[PDB]
């Protein structure tokens, strides 16, 4: 099933557009998934740390990095591409911030950041950008909300999702999660996104082996909780 | 092979892409122009009489460009759209210009030199759409012009494009009457070549537009005909072949 | 390798120029001779039909009063190459108050050459010759489509170039006067000629110092090629 | 075959090919290490001399960014110049655009960016070399990044570019960087170059160093030689 | 392969098959010595003639009084590279009325030539240059490759059969730098000697010298010109 | 495969695309003409009516000035626009310099506009070779032949199209000096020289005559027949 | 690989062979080898588990391997004492060992034309030249 | 099929190759196997390519000496008018000036025949180069 | 017709362009919508069913407006519709600006239609694999418009693109009287889905919009589950 | 297809209206017709009927009675049938049915 694919502009017979399909393929090649879960009133995004030496600066291997005040991403896909997506997202929302006067809810962030993957997924001058973007922030009078945005260009809402090698196996579980509805506290959802990455990779979760992103509609604010407090959900996760 | 651009030169001296545009006129639709004096007619077929086909334009294959100028399409939808587009704004600007009509062939002329453009600059599909043009001026008076995705134009008495074109021209040819070409006998010859082109038969009026062109008190009145009158055509063809049934 | 002026031969060559330099061996045998009292400058004609202007083929044009030409090739490359001579020493006349010298001339020529794949199109398929005098003297220079241009006392191009270039080396000599010149040069265009040797097979041209006039020869080619 | 020829064409994997090719591009350079000390960093390249008409400290590729910041490329050389070109300039406009010296971290990003950029057209070709920025700072301690062909760009404790990248790590990790002052951790960066770089293959080779930090007061400019002699007979005092 | 067609393709072994190509131009070029003292700045030049009766070609170029090159690979990849260092040194000594030094001539020849190595749309610019100069800082001696990669090279030579010259000035490497004009020009006259054949020997007509110094500009010495360093020349032992 | 670029030599020096670009006219209809002493006339054949079509708007004899006419070959849809155009730079010309164009000049442009077309990448060649005749010499009768190549030719006489090599031959038999002696004999010349036409029919033949300081003057189809029954008396002589 | 033809016969020998190579169990002395220049039309059974197995991998040889194979074969020549082996490796590139032998024989062919004893550097250059069918010519546009 | 046992006849050559020397001709050496194109087999290969000029006079004297020409023949003339021309297209063109000069009762063949013989050998096989497509070079 | 299906500038032996048809069937491969044009209005539906539970079915509305009277619908490339509805909105504004009258919506579909046919013209670029259905209220008579990535704007009486789209039309010219009035229109809309939508209708999986006397305008939630329970 | 192998090139058209009509005859000889079954009617509604559709027609008309159990073939027994046999594919989509105007 190879396809016309070589060129992106190139339509295969059946219509599907095979240089864009491998795209979501080379998402996965960085071998970390992150995972994002709405609560009742915050938005916590849990990604890989896999540092695989000890002479690597633990600072800047972050995955998550912070757009503006009232929202955060994290990255899962190819570095540079992620890299690139955010220092366009910044341009962006402060573009928006400057222009109309107020700060971007998150919606329209990732809307215009897959306008823009969208154009190159049409004119044949940039190779789309291999990483999704998922993206938290307390907007007010809809609460937090959770966008997961795809180099193909397709933006939706979700009550939580996730992106990476093991991208299924975490949403299946998620499916699992929310539609026994409870009360989804701060905590509660802490506790749903550790709980997603731990069973997707069945691993014990060392404290340097996680980053944990928070936005809580009381302090709507951009945090990544260090080193100690994910210790201290770990251990309450425990009990 | 020689058709990858259209700005290849076969070893034969051909421009193979040119020319399967110039044959793909045989999948657009059926457009006549019959010989008339003081008066001068249009026949286009609608392929999409689909019963769910809302019809709001009447003229989806008959276009006006000036004031006494109109025109058939034949080819993609798309190509033909801008062409009309293209011809509006060219008339108009000859109007702004010169504050006087456009003589008809310096407007199809202005058509062809923008069609052979693409032939000729790499990067763009020669434009696969044919269409006739009728109008009136102070020069010749009524004319038909055949366009041709080539920029070729060329002056013409009677022909058709589209579907079932060959035979179209033979049968115009078969009774082709010069000088004694008055519009009602115009009127009769495109009702009766498109009995037989049209395989489809009995001629309904809905799938059948004809649009006419006079000189009434030195206005040019662009006519198209409604349901009613194209009915009282086919009804006058109609008994008109019942007549031809008596040499049995 | 073949495709472009863009692509390295894997022995390092640009494979495109040198097929323009195969045009060359298409044209018509060109002979020029530098001497002391002046350059000449030999053409076969190679007309096609007797209906046709013999002035109509422009194989020896005029960049100037001062220095003649010869081409071998494209024709409309060539014009377009002239066109530039033309106009660019017209220019350096109109800026410095002075003739430009033939190498000059043959610079500015080959600055155009050198954009076939120089620019942010194809090699000139033709040949140059520009016989003239300066202040240095006489001087015959010889460029091709990569730009090479170079000064040599008798040079052929064109078809016939490897014949005629190894019968002149036997023939020519520096202590070589104008009207031995013109006839040597006549007697290797008649040997490498396909067609018999008259007025109206071939164009002679000679430059002087003291006579920058008559670029041309006119009803007198009859006399010269007469006394063969 | 067929998804490699352009950057801009992702194989049926999800890869770009040309990125993985550049990258094991860089892997056919002379090893480049770079250690960053307390209070600054401390860069060690291997410059394998190709013959013995090069005159010495030719073809340098030991780099000066700006003021503070540092460069060792490793990898196809042509390519390093242009990068450290684009990386002067960057810093220049930084500087004549905000008033102050660039930081690492945004210095490396925006190389990073530009390098990353050349690996998403059919017109461009990603980058041949892999370079180590480094830097120190009273406001912001010291600082050092590799920007890979790719254009990924995260800090390093002690890294090594080159040939060698696995044989310098495994000697690199065995030593307290966290501690040590880098007026020894200079000492220690040409005892490891000289352990890598085996004298059976690559013949001849030459050293340079060159340290950012306290000691050169926030510059990078080259060791002074009487630091670098005794360095070199420490390094080759570790033959047994 | 097929990643030899294009610049822009890597090929699988991390190798760029263009430029590689486009090294191999500079020794299709005829061989070109030069080496440098501690006070001149010495190149010596095989030139040569496609006829008999046709004036050799012109090997060393003019680029500034202080700045001059020797040219080993394309013809129009020289003369533009030529006008490039022209224009630049005329730039530099109108704006900052000082003798550009040759090392950043050096670079800004690399950052040039560096451009078509990587976008497509030209061809890599196939001409070795030895580029011979005297700034504040002593007599200099560089030789840009294709590559974009150029190096400070105290003696160098590049060209058709230009290796047995690199063997000859390698072996006399250390007495380079205290020698005369004299004694340098003979030795480069000597290593180009021994890239010539056995049957050819230098002529006054096929070796061109140009040397710049302490308190001498870049001066071409042609036909007559190379004379005076051409008498006293050894002759080959055979 | 050295035929599908304009800009690429073939190994032995050729432009095949260019070469190619010469079949167009061998295609086209044969037009013919030869100048006189004072009447230069060109005449076109194989009209090949379609008896359904008005031949105004065939027309192939066109004027590019008041004092110059030019009878093309090969494709019709670059014939036009190169007939626009020489028109446009004519009047230009006039424009720019009070003289009127010469014949030369006009053939000069028009081949420089071929040339333009012919020498880059991404535009195809005007496939026709037009053959320039005038009288704007001011005295002395000119005719010229341009090429799709662009290289522009000076003949006494010439013969384009589909026959050209057949006219062309014949026409070097019976075109000297006792021919041109007279107007009319000058365009009796004509008048045999399409007489070789694929059909011989006759009646296709339509010849232009320009005399000097006169006007362009299309032979009527009674002036026509009537110089072709002319020329069949002339040829009744054989019997 | 596997294909009543006339091939059924040199398939009983690699059955009969397939058979001998498993019949043996390994710890004894009878070690196997097998050479060929493709294994791609090798029929993978014989490349099974108590078969043949570790398949030993020939690689193109490297610059620095080039120049080590081009000097092994010019050890029974007179070469110069001055040759640039190295250079020589750059220079032959996509070049097999029986390549780089064949441009030691034809560089000594080369100066026997020459009527030399000695084999200079420019006779290996010649040899490279030739051992490729190609000509060296002075090409006029280059200068 | 039957296509192996030449392939083994091949291979059992190949066994042999690798005082005995050993020759070999072909016109596409492309179809060779290159095992046996490999130096070891084969060390050397000639690669017999078109004459040049100053060779074609060469073979056009060699295929001329036994022929009844007239002794003012400009072989070297005839040399530039067969580029790109193999050592048997010039048999060729020297066998049909004969001819020409046979089918006219002529016992000397001049050199109007040999032009003949070259436009009908050469130049009406080579390619197209037709005058009408001819006028662009001069 | 076999190596010419790539490029979009390049006739086939039969002048057929490929990369056309390959976008068209691209559409025939996306989400089925309906809409019809009653007496009363027109109405537009659509099923956004999400792959999961996980989805914010409010979050991105398919069933989308660009004047007041004036809406979308679309089966195909997501991506490819939001560029689209942000031209339309663009160029609707633009000749609101200009001649201070509301677009009407043959106008709008022509450039829209437009907007469509600039990106099937060069190479480089790829026709917008959407088919959009346009409904307006303009001078007392309802429209329904369809556009295609080919730049051919139809005149859709009642129509569905999309999966199963055969089946759509199969169901029309059967239950589609000229006569009928918007409320049943509804009722006739929501039936169509019902043939290709694999699963229970809830209130979140079927958008519908009404295009009325007093302007267009997305069913809440609400109603659309009022009237879901009246037809089930 | 030169001449000397091929002499005649003789061409097989779709049957005309007569034509139809008599491949309707020759086909249903053995069938036992009705009496009102107009043939030339069935032609008529067989435009372009290659000449073994024709044939189907009939043999369909037949198989329309055979399920029935019957030995007499009526005027709708064809009809109905005519339709079966003369079956079209239709584009079943506009957007492609309106490339072309």
């Amino acid at each position: 099933s190879a396809g016309f694919d070589r060129h992106i502009t190139i339509f295969s017979p059946e219509g599907r557009l095979y240089q864009v399909e491998y795209a979501f393929k080379a998402i996965n090649q960085g071998g970390l998934t992150s995972v994002a879960v709405r609560g009742k009133d915050c938005a916590v995004i849990v990604t890989q740390k896999k540092v695989p030496d000890k002479l690597l600066d633990s600072s800047t291997v972050t995955h998550l990095f912070k757009i503006t005040e009232n929202i955060g991403c994290v990255m899962t896909g190819m570095t540079a591409d992620s890299r690139s997506q955010v220092q366009r997202a910044r341009y962006e929302a402060a573009n928006w911030k400057y222009k109309y006067g107020y700060e971007i809810p998150v919606d329209m962030l990732c809307k215009r950041i897959a306008d823009i993957s969208q154009v190159y997924t049409q004119n044949a001058e940039m190779r789309p950008l291999g990483c999704c973007m998922i993206l938290i922030g307390i907007d007010e009078e809809q609460g937090p909300q959770v966008y997961k945005c795809d180099p193909a260009g397709y933006y939706c809402g979700f009550k939580a999702t996730a992106a990476g090698v093991k991208q299924t196996e975490s949403t299946s579980f998620l499916e699992k999660k929310v539609k026994k509805k409870f009360d989804w506290t701060f905590e509660q959802t802490v506790e749903t996104a550790i709980t997603c990455l731990s069973t997707v990779l069945s691993i014990d979760f060392k404290p340097s082996e996680i980053e944990v992103g928070v936005v809580t509609v009381e302090n709507p604010k951009f945090r990544i909780l260090t080193e100690a407090e994910i210790d201290a959900h770990l251990v309450a996760l425990a009990e | 092979r020689y058709d990858s651009r259209t700005t290849i030169f076969s070893p034969e001296g051909r421009l193979y892409q040119v020319e399967y545009a110039m044959e793909a006129i045989g999948h657009a639709g059926t457009c006549l122009g019959i010989l008339a004096n003081d008066g001068v007619l249009l026949a286009a077929e609608r392929r999409n009489i689909h019963k769910l086909l809302d019809e709001v334009f009447f003229s989806e294959k008959i276009y006006k460009l000036n004031e006494d100028m109109a025109c058939s399409v034949a080819g993609i939808t798309s190509d033909a759209n801008v062409l009309t587009n293209e011809l509006r704004l060219i008339a108009q600007r000859y109007l702004l210009q010169y504050q006087e009509p456009i003589p008809c062939e310096q407007l199809v002329t202005a058509l062809c030199d923008i069609k052979q453009a693409y032939t000729q600059f790499g990067g763009k599909r020669p434009f696969g759409v044919s269409l006739l043009y009728i109008g009136w001026d102070k020069h010749y008076g009524f004319q038909l012009y055949q366009s041709d995705p080539s920029g070729n134009y060329g002056g013409w008495k009677a022909t058709c494009i589209g579907n079932n074109s060959a035979a179209a021209v033979s049968m115009l040819k078969q009774d082709y009457k010069e000088g004694e070409m008055t519009l009602k006998s115009a009127l009769a010859l495109a009702i009766k070549v498109l009995n037989k082109t049209m395989d489809v038969s009995k001629l309904s009026a809905e799938k059948v537009e004809i649009a006419t062109l006079t000189r009434e008190n030195g206005k040019t009145v662009i006519r198209v005909l409604k349901q009613k009158e194209v009915e009282q055509l086919i009804k006058k063809h109609e008994e008109e072949e019942a007549k031809a049934e008596r040499e049995k | 390798y073949d495709r472009g002026v863009n692509t390295f031969s894997p022995e390092g060559r640009l494979f495109q120029v040198e097929y323009a330099i195969e045009a060359i061996k298409l044209g018509s045998t060109a002979i020029g001779i530098q001497t002391s009292e002046g350059v000449c400058l030999a053409v076969e004609k190679r007309i096609t039909s007797p209906l046709m202007e013999p002035s109509s083929i422009e194989k020896i044009v005029e960049i100037d009063a001062h220095i003649g030409c010869a081409m071998s090739g494209l024709i409309k490359d060539a014009k377009t190459l002239i066109d530039k001579a033309r106009v660019e020493t017209q220019n350096h006349w109109f800026t410095y108050n002075e003739t430009m010298t033939v190498e000059s001339v043959t610079q500015a020529v080959s600055n155009l050459a050198l954009q076939f794949g120089e620019e942010d199109s194809r090699p000139f398929g033709v040949a140059l010759l520009f016989g003239g005098v300066d202040e240095k003297g006489p001087q015959l220079f010889h460029m091709d489509p990569s730009g090479t241009f170079v000064q040599c006392d008798a040079r052929a191009i064109g078809s016939a170039s490897e014949g005629a270039q190894s019968s002149l080396q036997e023939v020519y000599h520096k202590s070589m006067t104008l009207k031995e010149a013109i006839k040597s040069s006549l007697i290797i265009l008649k040997q490498v000629m396909e067609e018999k040797l008259n007025a109206t097979n071939i164009e002679l041209a000679t430059v002087q110092p003291g006579q920058n006039f008559h670029m041309f020869t006119k009803e007198e080619l009859e006399e010269v090629i007469k006394d063969i | 075959t067929g998804y490699d020829l352009s950057a801009s064409t992702f194989s049926p994997d999800g890869r770009v090919f040309q990125v993985e090719y550049a990258m094991k591009a860089v892997e056919n350079s002379s090893t480049a290490i770079g250690i960053r000390c307390k209070d600054g960093v401390v860069f060690g390249v291997e410059k394998l001399v190709l013959s013995k008409l090069y005159e010495e400290g030719s073809n340098k590729r030991l780099f000066n960014v700006d003021r503070h910041v540092g460069m060792a490329v490793a990898g196809l050389l042509a390519d390093a110049r242009s990068l450290a070109d684009i990386a002067r300039e960057e810093a220049s406009n930084f500087r004549s655009n905000f008033g102050y010296n660039i930081p690492l971290k945004h210095l490396a990003d925006r190389v990073a960016m530009y390098v990353h950029a050349y690996t998403l057209y059919s017109a461009v070709r990603p980058f041949g070399c892999s370079f180590m920025l480094g830097s120190y700072s009273v406001n912001d301690g010291a600082q050092l990044y590799m920007i890979d062909p790719s254009g990924v760009s995260y800090g390093y404790w002690g890294c090594a570019i080159g040939k060698a990248r696995q044989a310098a790590k495994t000697e690199i990790e065995k030593l307290q960087m966290k501690e040590m002052t880098c007026r020894d951790i200079v000492k220690e960066v040409a005892k490891i170059i000289y352990i890598v770089h085996d004298e059976v293959k690559d013949k001849a080779f030459e050293l340079e160093l060159s340290w950012v930090g306290e000691l050169t007061n926030g510059r990078h400019e080259i060791v002074p030689k009487d630091i670098r002699e005794e360095a070199e007979k420490y390094a080759k005092e570790s033959l047994k | 392969n097929q990643y030899d067609n294009d610049v822009t393709v890597w090929s699988p072994q991390g190798r760029i098959h263009q430029i590689e190509y486009a090294m191999e131009a500079v020794k299709q070029g005829s061989a070109t010595v030069g080496l440098k003292s501690k006070t001149h700045a010495v190149l010596v030049a095989l030139k040569r003639a496609q006829s008999e009766l046709a004036a050799h070609q012109k090997k060393i170029l003019h680029v500034d009084n202080h700045i001059g090159i020797s040219i080993a690979g394309l013809t129009a990849d020289a003369r533009l590279l030529c006008n490039f260092m022209r224009q630049e040194c005329l730039d530099s000594r109108f704006v900052f009325d000082r003798p550009l030094p040759v090392s950043r001539l050096v670079s800004l020849i690399g950052s040039k030539t560096q451009i078509p190595t990587q976008r497509y749309g030209r061809r890599p610019y196939g001409v070795g240059l030895l580029i011979a100069g005297y700034d504040d800082m002593g007599p200099h001696i560089f030789q840009t490759c294709p590559s974009a990669n150029y190096f400070d090279c105290r003696a160098m030579s590049i060209g058709a059969r230009s290796q047995s010259a690199r063997t000859y000035l390698e072996r006399h490497m250390s007495e380079f730098m205290e020698c005369n004009l004299n004694e340098l020009v003979k030795h480069g006259l000597r290593a180009l000697r021994e890239t010539l054949p056995a049957e050819q020997d230098l002529t006054t007509k096929n070796v061109s010298i140009g040397i710049v110094g302490k308190d001498l500009e870049f001066t071409i010495y042609d036909d007559d010109d190379v004379s005076p360093f051409l008498e006293g020349l050894e002759e080959r032992p055979q | 495969s050295y035929d599908r670029a304009i800009t690429v030599f073939s190994p032995d020096g050729h432009l095949f695309q260019v070469e190619y670009a010469q079949e167009a006219v061998k295609k086209g209809s044969t037009a013919v003409g030869v100048r006189g002493r004072d009447i230069v006339v060109l005449g076109v054949e194989k009209k090949s009516v379609a008896k359904l079509q008005d031949e105004r708007t065939v027309r192939k004899i066109c004027a590019l000035d008041d004092n110059v006419c030019m009878a093309f070959a090969g494709l019709t849809a670059d014939a036009r626009i190169v007939i626009n155009r020489a028109r446009v730079e004519c009047q230009s010309h006039r424009l720019t310099v009070e003289d009127p164009v010469t014949v030369e000049y006009i053939t000069r442009y028009i081949a420089s506009l071929k040339q333009r077309y012919t020498q880059s990448n991404g535009r195809r060649p005007f496939g026709i070779s037009a053959l320039i005749v005038g009288f704007d010499f001011d005295g002395t009768p000119r005719l010229y032949q341009t090429d799709p190549s662009g290289t522009y030719h000076a003949w006494k006489a010439n013969a384009i199209g589909r026959g050209a090599k057949s006219v062309r031959e014949f026409l070097e038999k019976n075109y000297t000096d006792e021919a041109i002696e007279t107007d009319d004999l000058t365009i009796k010349l004509v008048i045999k020289a399409l007489l070789e036409v694929v059909q011989s029919g006759g009646k296709n033949i339509e010849l232009a005559v320009m005399r000097r300081d006169q006007s362009l003057k299309i032979l009527n189809p009674e002036e026509i027949e009537k110089y072709v029954a002319e020329i069949e008396k002339e040829k009744e002589e054989n019997e | 690989k596997r294909f009543k033809a006339g091939d059924r016969e040199v398939q009983r020998t690699m059955l009969e062979l397939l058979n001998q190579l498993d019949g043996f169990q390994p710890n004894t002395q009878v070690k196997v080898i097998a050479a060929t220049n493709r294994v791609d039309i090798l029929d993978p059974a014989l490349l099974r588990s108590g078969r043949l197995d570790r398949k030993i991998e020939f690689p193109m040889p490297n610059e620095e391997a080039r120049a080590r194979i081009m000097q092994i074969h010019s050890r029974k020549m007179n070469v110069s004492p001055d040759v640039n082996y190295e250079e020589l490796a750059r220079c032959t590139d996509d070049f097999n060992g029986a390549q780089c032998k064949a441009v030691c024989v034809e560089a000594g062919m080369i100066a026997l034309r020459r009527g030399a004893t000695e084999l200079t550097h420019e006779d290996y250059m010649e040899g490279i030249l030739e051992v490729q069918a190609k000509k060296k010519a002075n090409l006029q546009y280059y200068a | 099929g039957g296509d192996n046992e030449v392939q083994r006849t091949m291979l059992e050559l190949i066994n042999q190759l690798d005082n005995i020397k050993v020759l070999m001709a072909t016109n596409r050496p492309d179809t060779l196997d290159p095992a046996l194109m490999r130096p070891g087999r084969l060390d050397r290969k000639i690669e017999f390519s078109l004459p040049d000029l100053e060779g074609r006079t060469h073979i056009f004297k060699i295929h001329a000496r036994s022929m009844s020409v007239e002794r003012d023949i400009r072989f070297e003339l005839l040399a530039r008018l067969c580029p790109n021309s193999t050592g048997a297209e010039i048999r060729s063109v020297c066998t049909e000036a004969g001819m020409f000069a046979i089918r006219a009762r002529r016992k000397i063949a001049t050199e109007k025949d040999f032009l003949e013989a070259v436009n009908k050998v050469i130049k009406s096989y080579a390619k197209f180069s037709a005058t009408p497509r001819y006028m662009t070079y001069n | 017709e076999r190596g010419y299906s790539f490029s979009l500038t390049t006739f086939s032996p039969s002048g057929k362009l490929v990369q056309i048809e390959y976008a068209l069937a691209a559409v025939a491969g996306g989400a089925p919508s309906v809409g019809i044009k009653a007496a009363n209005g027109v109405v537009l539906a659509t099923e956004k069913k999400q792959k999961s539970i996980l989805y914010d079915e409010r979050s991105v509305h398919k069933v989308e407006p660009i004047t007041k009277h004036i809406g979308l619908v679309y089966s195909g490339m997501g991506p490819d519709y939001r560029v689209l509805v942000h031209r339309a909105r663009k160029l609707a504004q633009q000749y609101y600006l200009v001649y201070q009258e509301p677009i009407p919506t043959a106008q709008l579909v022509q450039r829209v239609a437009s907007v469509m046919q600039e990106y099937t013209q060069s190479g480089g670029v790829r026709p917008f694999g959407v088919s959009l259905l346009i409904c307006g209220w303009n001078e007392g008579r309802p429209y329904l418009f369809q556009s295609d990535p080919s730049g051919a704007y139809f005149a859709w009486k009642a129509t569905a693109m999309g999966k199963n789209y055969v089946n759509g039309k199969t169901f029309l010219e059967k239950r589609y009287n000229e006569d009928l009035e918007l409320e049943d229109a509804i009722h006739t809309a929501i039936l169509t889905l019902k043939e290709s939508f694999e699963g229970q209708m809830t209130e979140d999986n079927i958008e519908v919009g009404i295009c009325n006397e007093a302007g267009f305008r997305r069913l809440t939630p609400t109603e659309v589950k009022d009237y879901l329970a009246a037809i089930a | 297809l030169r001449p000397g192998r091929i002499d005649r090139k003789i061409e097989f058209p779709p049957p005309n209206e007569e034509a139809r009509l008599d491949i309707l005859k020759i086909h249903s000889r053995k069938m036992n017709l009705t009496r009102g079954i107009n043939l030339r009617k069935i032609a008529e509604l067989m435009p372009g009927a290659s000449g073994a559709e024709v044939k189907g027609v009939c043999t369909e008309a037949g198989m329309y009675a055979l399920r029935e159990r019957r030995v007499h073939v009526t005027q709708e027994d064809f009809e109905m049938a005519v339709a079966k046999v003369m079956q079209k594919d239709s584009e079943k989509n506009m957007s492609i049915k309106k490339l072309w105007k």
